[PDB]
């Protein structure tokens, strides 16, 4: 997905974070394959979201939260 | 009139989508019956009619929230199925006052 | 003739009996009533000038008292008082409106500092929202508004999704057009869109495809099959003759809504038979005008002129690198010149290798500076005791210690009962002060517009108390183990950040829109965009320096 | 333990010189120093000792900070970098980046934060000492820290009379091998040892001679013996048990249910040694809007006590007033006028939700019975007792019951407990004997701390508390950090009732109070110092004579005399058509005939049927005036 | 000097220490009203031949709305 | 309240005009207690409080007419 389509709402009580630690960095496509992998392994859940930290990379996993605007034009 | 639904489980089921109700309803009861849907939806998929999660609890945009139904006096909050939405604190007060107090009392 | 939606005659003359009519588009129509706006609140000051109506006449108009002209002894439409009238009775709102725009313009107008004082428009009122459309017509996916400083995000044909509101922010909004929103609808929670509406089948309904740009991809794909699709808006492309493989290409269906009178662009599109893309030239059934385009016909702005076939060749065959095609714009004719889109700026001196990444969108003012002066300049011409000039910098030091400490730095500001505090002061001294304030440290709650922020800043507040505590009495820093001088210039002015460029040089630039990102392959050292340098490779946008590759040098 | 600053301080206190050191807290030096009531203050350097060498009559415009004097030291090698107030920048890099440390905003280095390059993280003082008491410093008992690197206002040694003899066990070693969640198990394990709380500073020095309590561990019967171990005793809900009952306890003292902050510290620094400014503060705990010297100098401060440099007024009271508030709005409404053709009033899923649901109404206004200053002992009890959203979730989803949440939150029913003075605090150093001065010099009235404590002890119990609660815990955490804060702004929205017009600007006056009457779309009316509109003060045409000090009295006994008993009568006052004081104002057999603005006249009160002979208000202005010409008469030269 | 039934003095110069002043009648005061009355609308035409002042002015007065003269940039 | 007599009867027999309640009554309470003696004496002098003569019939001019009072429902 893009940024784009993203409400930030820090109030979700629903969610892991998991940190992944290089100094000297790896490709980020290793890293990111294999928290990909690590919610492919459980079922619940169904986002991941990576974000690169100064010392890290962090991998945060969502159950599937979405916000609806409903009107008369366009859902 | 000629219906047999009346208006809240018309506007909650949202009959004024339906295409064989297609042109007999105005555009604003086709916005109070999406919110009317939201609000139904909402309560049945958590347990409160303004948000649709049990965990996300952010502030609600698409209505005026709900108040809840506190027991006592100085509340009994209700909604109003209007065109605005908003918010009552008594429902029938004298004459459920009479049909509860007095005529019980009268009863026995 | 064009219409209106609820079967309504625009306003305009019928056009001819052979002869092509434009329509305005979603945007263009409420850019032409805020022009419309604009004119009014103009004639009303012109009319002013003249003496020619009483001052109690808008009295009588608000609280509803309405004298003809039979009632004061005129005759009956000679002076045309019942449309001035009438002018405001179109509304409440927009009579206040009228009313205020109207005093503003008149009480400057007649009083800008005129021939009686100086001048340079201090002041430098900016006018109303005007909204900013794409090259034919449509809403931009971001507005900016430059009094205050909001940038919301629009929808299709109206305006304000929730949310998206920002203010100051160095960032330009990042908003999705209408293929990506419905894109992300689509893969979310399934609400498709229909190929054909009347009575659409499971089989009908697609989630579709965007370009990386944002607008519509060219072939749409559903469970049934796939066909051609308008790249504006998701609806068939050719409802009569809709073809799979090789769909037609955009100036020949182009015509053919023209030709039918469903479109109306004001021309008929003459494009390439070769290869159904558009040629260079195209312009106006009479003859005219004309002008030159890229691709889709999205009228290149530097080249309409009246002259017959204006030269618009294609450039020397190689480029500056591989990337062929310059994004946003084309090289129209080193015997060339480049031209980029509407609202896009060249932030290079050309508008000697002219680079692909050459133009970017422009966003609003960031930095706003003021400057004090002394006449400490050299060390014998005033009473520092001294003949000496090689340490300097101490005394810059020293000067702003001083300043920090009696206030003169950080600018108070009362925010509905409570104070905030705004930084104005980074190697300000120099002598010369320059407070450089940053706009994003300002709040939108306190201070909401920027001539607000010019009286704030020039105010009592902090050159109020400066040149008090100068002129009258002396503040002066002994140093024993300043000369007054006026500024020639005592103003505000704005400035881009430290990584942007002002591409508008002249502070009097309407709609505030001077500040553009440093692009793609260059870096900002000077506030200018100077092109990295051979050996290094800069990836950034925006950067400040530029960064060198051992592989491959 | 004690700084140069206090102990120079003291030293000259005891020689009862002219000079006693003006001496903030943390053990600094205040950049501004004066003698006892000496009229000739001066800026002085780090160590106290020092002098900027011109010492003017009164305070001082302003003087450069311990910052600035070590940069025009170094100038007159590394540049000691400062913010633009008066403090350190937390990180402190050489003029070349290449070292970069960590510094407490007086100079010394933290040793491990010494590295090449910016540092991030950079650790506060409370992570610094709970790091040095792992590494040899004598205090064992690790003090208690917030969510970030700061400690807690209340902390607790907990440990006395460890092996019969006082002092503090080694309560870091302790907590590990001996898994106590439970008082009685803990007593069962170790006995004979006794809570030992108190309140810190900022730097987490404990204060001197208050707040040294000491509290018994064999009254309480534990709840939530079902959780997990919490990884710190700071976590652990001993703690909060022993800080929600100490709180109670200095419920009653002090008028306050929280250690006093930094304004009533500082006031009390400054009254005990007689200083000649002292700090004013209010009930909330932040320095006021006007804070004049002794005699002289006035001016304005924020919330932090820095003066704002540019409203020193000498004598004049600055008026930095809070209740300014009009030209926020005006120039919001004027740019809402220059929009094109398209702080609040309260946050906006509040007012609805809360204030008109009838949720708040119970809880301050159902029992409202003389509870002026209990509203904002309700503010503090509410942040105080839930200091976290979690601690309130876990405390909502067991308590099933809510008249057992005082027996769970409390020292089982603790608060009837301190409400008839039973004693869980013996071996303290407040105390030991009984208008009436606090712990800090506060005003003390025990009937009203004892009846808000018995009402927040009866609220405590009411099911709404548990419902109202669950909302508090569903706002968003941008509205609001704590559930203090929560409660705060919940009684804030009680007088947002506004839903405004878009384009109604606000008149106001030349200094910004608001205008008597507001006008809009034809219609005025009278509002008071704040935003409200006089209810029925809308006229049609224009222009309303705003009441005057008669018509307000009027309506104020007529409201009142709607709520009393049915032959009861009060004084109401009779206005004219204007809103002048009827002459004769009359009560129950006595008519006495008034002056003006309700001033009765000594000599005319008679009984009613009487006629009267009252002077006109000319023979009143002539009374005024003659006193008023042989007073000015008695003028000296 | 002349006042009203209410301690009000009147509008006009105090007269000098030996000088009889005059004070109007009952219906040589609603006279004077009434010259005022016509002066006021005498010199709002005045000014309105001199083009001195904007003509939507009046109209914001009538709906509420004031601006100062900081407001429109003027001493 | 200090006295014992009810309003209408403080009105109907004029207490605002007493000597000895002399300041303690407003100015129009003055003229609504004069109307309201005006209905009592046209009622005690004709039977109709509207007319002071049972054969004048003019048009009432002091105060409001005051209607009769007809037993029926709507009226
Ligand atoms: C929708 O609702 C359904 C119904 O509840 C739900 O399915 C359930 O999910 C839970 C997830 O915890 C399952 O519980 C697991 O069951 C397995 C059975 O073997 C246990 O072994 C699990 O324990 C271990 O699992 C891993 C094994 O490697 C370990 O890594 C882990 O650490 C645990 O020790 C665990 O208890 C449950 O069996 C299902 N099914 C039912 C019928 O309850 C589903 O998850 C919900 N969500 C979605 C998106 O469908
Ligand atoms: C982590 O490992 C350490 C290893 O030292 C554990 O410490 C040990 O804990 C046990 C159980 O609490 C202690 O035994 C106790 O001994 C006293 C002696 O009088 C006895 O009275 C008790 O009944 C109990 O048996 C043991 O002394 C202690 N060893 C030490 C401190 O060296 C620790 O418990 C482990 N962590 C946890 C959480 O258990
Ligand atoms: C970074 O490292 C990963 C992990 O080795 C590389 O991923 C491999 O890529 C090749 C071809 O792209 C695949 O055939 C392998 O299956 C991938 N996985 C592994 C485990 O080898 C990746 O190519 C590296 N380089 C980058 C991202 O530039
Ligand atoms: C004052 O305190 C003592 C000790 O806390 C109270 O004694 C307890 O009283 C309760 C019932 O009132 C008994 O159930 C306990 O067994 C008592 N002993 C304890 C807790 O050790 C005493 O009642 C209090 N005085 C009052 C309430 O007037
Ligand atoms: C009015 O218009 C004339 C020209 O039409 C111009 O010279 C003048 O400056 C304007 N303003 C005033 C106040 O007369
Ligand atoms: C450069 O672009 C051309 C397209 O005309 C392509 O054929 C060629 O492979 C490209 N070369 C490199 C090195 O990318
Ligand atoms: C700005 O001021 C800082 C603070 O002393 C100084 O270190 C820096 O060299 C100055 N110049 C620039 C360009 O940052
Ligand atoms: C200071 O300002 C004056 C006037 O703007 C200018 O002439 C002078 O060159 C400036 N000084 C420096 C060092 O730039
Ligand atoms: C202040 O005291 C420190 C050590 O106590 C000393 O190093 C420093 O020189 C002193 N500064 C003075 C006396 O100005
Ligand atoms: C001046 O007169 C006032 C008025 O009684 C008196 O209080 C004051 O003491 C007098 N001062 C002197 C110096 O006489
Ligand atoms: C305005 O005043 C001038 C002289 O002051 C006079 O000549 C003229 O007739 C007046 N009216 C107009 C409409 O100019």
């Amino acid at each position: 997905l893009a940024l784009s389509s993203v409400v930030v709402d820090p109030s979700i009580r629903h969610f892991d974070v998991a940190h992944v630690s290089t100094a000297a960095t790896s490709n980020f496509s290793a890293v990111r394959d294999l928290c990909l992998s690590e919610c492919s392994q459980h079922e619940a859940c169904l986002i991941t979201t990576l974000q690169t930290q100064p010392g890290a990379v962090r991998c945060m996993f969502y159950a599937d939260t979405q916000s609806c605007t409903h009107s008369l034009q366009g859902q | 009139g000629s219906l047999e639904l009346l208006a809240d489980v018309q506007f909650a089921l949202g009959l004024p989508f339906y295409p064989a109700y297609e042109g007999q309803f105005s555009l604003e009861e086709k916005s109070l019956s999406l919110k009317i849907m939201q609000y139904f939806s909402h309560f049945i998929r958590s347990g409160n009619p303004n948000y649709p999660y049990e965990f996300s609890r952010k502030v609600p945009t698409f209505a005026t929230p709900w108040p809840d139904f506190v027991p006592r006096a100085g509340g009994e909050n209700y909604k109003e199925f209007s065109e605005l939405l908003p918010n009552r604190q008594g429902l029938k007060k004298a004459d459920c006052s009479f049909w509860s107090k007095y005529i019980s009392s009268l009863k026995t | 003739w064009c219409v209106d939606e609820a079967g309504q005659e625009l306003e305009g003359m019928r056009s001819e009996p052979s002869k092509l009519p434009t329509c305005p588009g979603s945007c263009e129509e409420a850019k032409l009533r805020v022009l419309q706006f604009i004119r009014e609140t103009e004639e009303i000051v012109s009319a002013s000038n003249s003496s020619r109506f009483p001052l109690g006449e808008s009295f009588l108009v608000a609280k509803g008292i309405r004298l003809r002209n039979e009632d004061l002894g005129l005759p009956p439409l000679f002076p045309p008082r019942e449309a001035f009238a009438e002018q405001f009775l179109r509304g409440s709102d927009y009579a206040i409106r009228l009313a205020a725009q109207s005093t503003l313009s008149f009480y400057q107008r007649r009083r800008f500092s005129p021939d009686d004082s100086a001048g340079a428009s201090a002041l430098l009122r900016s006018g109303p929202y005007m909204p900013q459309c794409d090259a034919f017509g449509s809403w931009e996916p971001v507005q900016c508004h430059a009094g205050t400083g909001h940038c919301w995000c629009v929808d299709e044909k109206g305006g304000f999704i929730p949310g998206s509101l920002t203010a100051r922010s160095l960032q330009i909004p990042q908003c999705p057009t209408t293929c990506e929103k419905s894109r992300t609808s689509g893969l979310l929670s399934s609400w498709k869109q229909a190929r054909s509406q009347e009575n659409p089948s499971p089989k009908d309904l697609f989630v579709p495809a965007c370009l990386e740009t944002g607008e519509y991809a060219r072939l749409q794909a559903s469970g049934a099959g796939t066909w051609c699709v308008d790249p504006a808006s998701g609806e068939e492309l050719r409802p009569g003759s809709s073809s799979s493989a090789q769909c037609p290409s955009l100036c020949n269906v182009l015509k053919s809504g023209v030709l039918s009178r469903r479109v109306s662009p004001g021309y008929v599109p003459a494009c390439r038979a070769e290869d159904g893309g558009f040629s260079p030239v195209q312009c106006d059934q009479a003859q005219g005008s004309c002008w030159c385009v890229m691709d889709s016909g999205e009228e290149v702005p530097g080249t309409r002129v009246t002259g017959g076939q204006p030269a618009c060749e294609s450039p020397r065959c190689p480029l500056p690198f591989n990337a062929s095609e310059v994004v946003g714009g084309t090289i129209l004719c080193q015997q060339c010149q480049l031209l980029c889109r509407q609202g896009s700026w060249s932030v290079f001196p050309p508008g000697q290798l002219p680079q692909p990444r050459a133009c970017q969108r422009p966003q609003l003012w960031q930095t706003i500076q003021t400057q004090g002066h002394f006449q400490l300049q050299l060390p014998p011409g005033k009473m520092c005791s001294a003949d000496y000039a090689d340490l300097l910098q101490t005394f810059q030091v020293f000067i702003l210690d001083e300043l920090t400490a009696r206030g003169f730095c950080q600018i108070q500001v009362k925010t509905f009962g409570t104070l905030v505090s705004i930084p104005v002061c980074n190697n300000s001294s120099v002598v010369n002060v320059t407070w450089k304030s940053r706009l994003e440290d300002i709040p939108v709650a306190s201070l909401p517009d920027l001539h607000d922020i010019e009286r704030a800043l020039v105010g009592k507040d902090l050159l109020g108390r400066f040149t008090d505590l100068i002129q009258s009495g002396s503040f002066q820093l002994h140093l024993d183990s300043q000369g007054d001088h006026f500024g020639t210039s005592p103003r505000t002015w704005f400035g881009c950040s430290e990584g942007f460029y002002q591409v508008l040089t002249s502070e009097a630039s309407q709609d505030g829109l001077g500040c553009v990102k440093c692009p793609e392959g260059s870096y900002s050292q000077d506030e200018e965009c100077i092109p990295c340098p051979v050996g290094f490779y800069q990836e950034q946008a925006g950067s400040l320096a530029c960064v060198p590759c051992p592989v491959g040098r | 333990p004690l700084r140069p600053c206090e102990l120079q301080r003291e030293t000259a206190f005891l020689k009862q010189a002219d000079y006693v050191p003006q001496c903030a807290e943390d053990g600094s030096f205040q950049t501004v120093q004066c003698q006892n009531d000496g009229r000739s203050c001066w800026c002085v350097g780090a160590n106290g000792s020092e002098v900027l060498g011109s010492r003017q009559p009164g305070r001082p415009v302003a003087c450069l900070s311990f910052c600035q004097l070590q940069k025009q030291q170094i100038l007159l090698s590394y540049l000691p970098q400062c913010q633009d107030s008066g403090d350190y920048a937390p990180v402190q890099c050489d003029v070349q980046q290449v070292q970069c440390w960590c510094v407490d905003a007086e100079g010394m280095e933290v040793y491990g934060t010494r590295q090449l390059g910016r540092p991030k993280r950079c650790p506060r003082s409370c992570e610094i000492r709970n790091r040095r008491l792992l590494h040899g410093v004598g205090d064992k008992s690790p003090p208690q820290c917030s969510a970030e690197g700061e400690f807690m206002p209340v902390q607790c040694k907990f440990v006395n009379t460890t092996d019969m003899m006082i002092f503090d066990l080694v309560h870091s070693y302790n907590r590990f091998p001996d898994a106590f969640v439970t008082f009685s198990s803990f007593q069962r394990r170790f006995p004979e040892v006794s809570g030992y709380c108190h309140c810190a500073d900022s730097q987490g020095r404990e204060l001197a001679e208050t707040g040294l309590e000491l509290l018994l561990d064999e009254i309480y019967d534990t709840i939530f013996a079902g959780l997990d171990l919490p990884s710190t005793f700071t976590e652990t809900t001993l703690y909060r048990i022993l800080q929600r009952r100490f709180l109670a306890v200095q419920s009653v003292i002090s008028g306050r249910f929280r250690c006093p902050t930094k304004c009533e510290v500082e006031r009390f620094t400054a009254t005990s040694f007689g200083h000649p400014y002292v700090p004013s503060c209010r009930r909330n705990g932040d320095y006021q809007a006007v804070q004049c010297q002794t005699e002289g100098p006035c001016w304005c401060v924020d919330a932090q006590g820095k003066e704002m440099h540019g409203t020193r007024q000498q004598g004049e009271p600055p008026s930095c007033a809070e209740g300014q508030s009009c030209a926020s709005e005006r120039q919001q409404a004027l740019s809402r006028l220059y929009f094109g053709t398209s702080a609040t009033s309260c946050p906006p899923t509040i007012k609805e939700l809360f204030v008109d649901s009838g949720l708040l109404r119970p809880m301050v206004e159902g029992q409202s019975q003389q509870f002026s200053v209990s509203e904002n002992l309700l503010k503090e009890a509410i942040r105080a007792i839930f200091p976290s959203r979690g601690l309130a979730r876990l405390a909502l989803q067991f308590t099933t019951n809510p008249k057992r949440l005082q027996q769970n939150l409390f020292g089982g029913k603790f608060l009837v407990n301190v409400g008839q003075f039973n004693l869980s605090g013996a071996l303290g150093t407040r105390g030991t004997f009984n208008p009436t001065v606090g712990s800090f010099g506060f005003e003390i009235n025990l009937q009203e701390n004892q009846n808000a404590l018995k009402f927040l002890a009866s609220l405590l119990e009411l099911p709404e508390f548990l419902l109202f609660l669950q909302h508090a815990i569903s706002v968003p955490e941008d509205v609001a950090r704590d559930l203090g804060d929560v409660m705060e702004t919940v009684l804030s929205s009680q007088t947002c009732e506004q839903t405004p017009e878009r384009l109604f600007v606000p008149s106001c006056t030349t200094e910004g109070s608001y205008e008597d009457v507001q006008c809009f779309s034809g219609e005025c009316w009278c509002v008071n110092s704040w935003g409200k509109e006089l209810p029925g003060s809308r006229v049609r045409g224009g222009q309303p004579r705003c009441p005057t000090d008669c018509e307000k009295q009027r309506a104020r006994m007529q409201s009142l005399m709607g709520s009393q008993p049915a032959g009861s009568t009060l004084f109401v006052p009779a206005c004219t058509s204007e809103g002048h004081f009827l002459p004769v104002q009359c009560f129950n057999s006595e008519c006495y005939c008034v002056d003006a603005e309700g001033q009765a006249i000594p000599g005319t009160r008679s009984a009613i049927g009487k006629p009267k002979k009252c002077p006109t208000p000319c023979q009143l202005q002539s009374e005024q005036a003659f006193l008023r010409t042989v007073q000015a008469l008695l003028s000296n030269s």
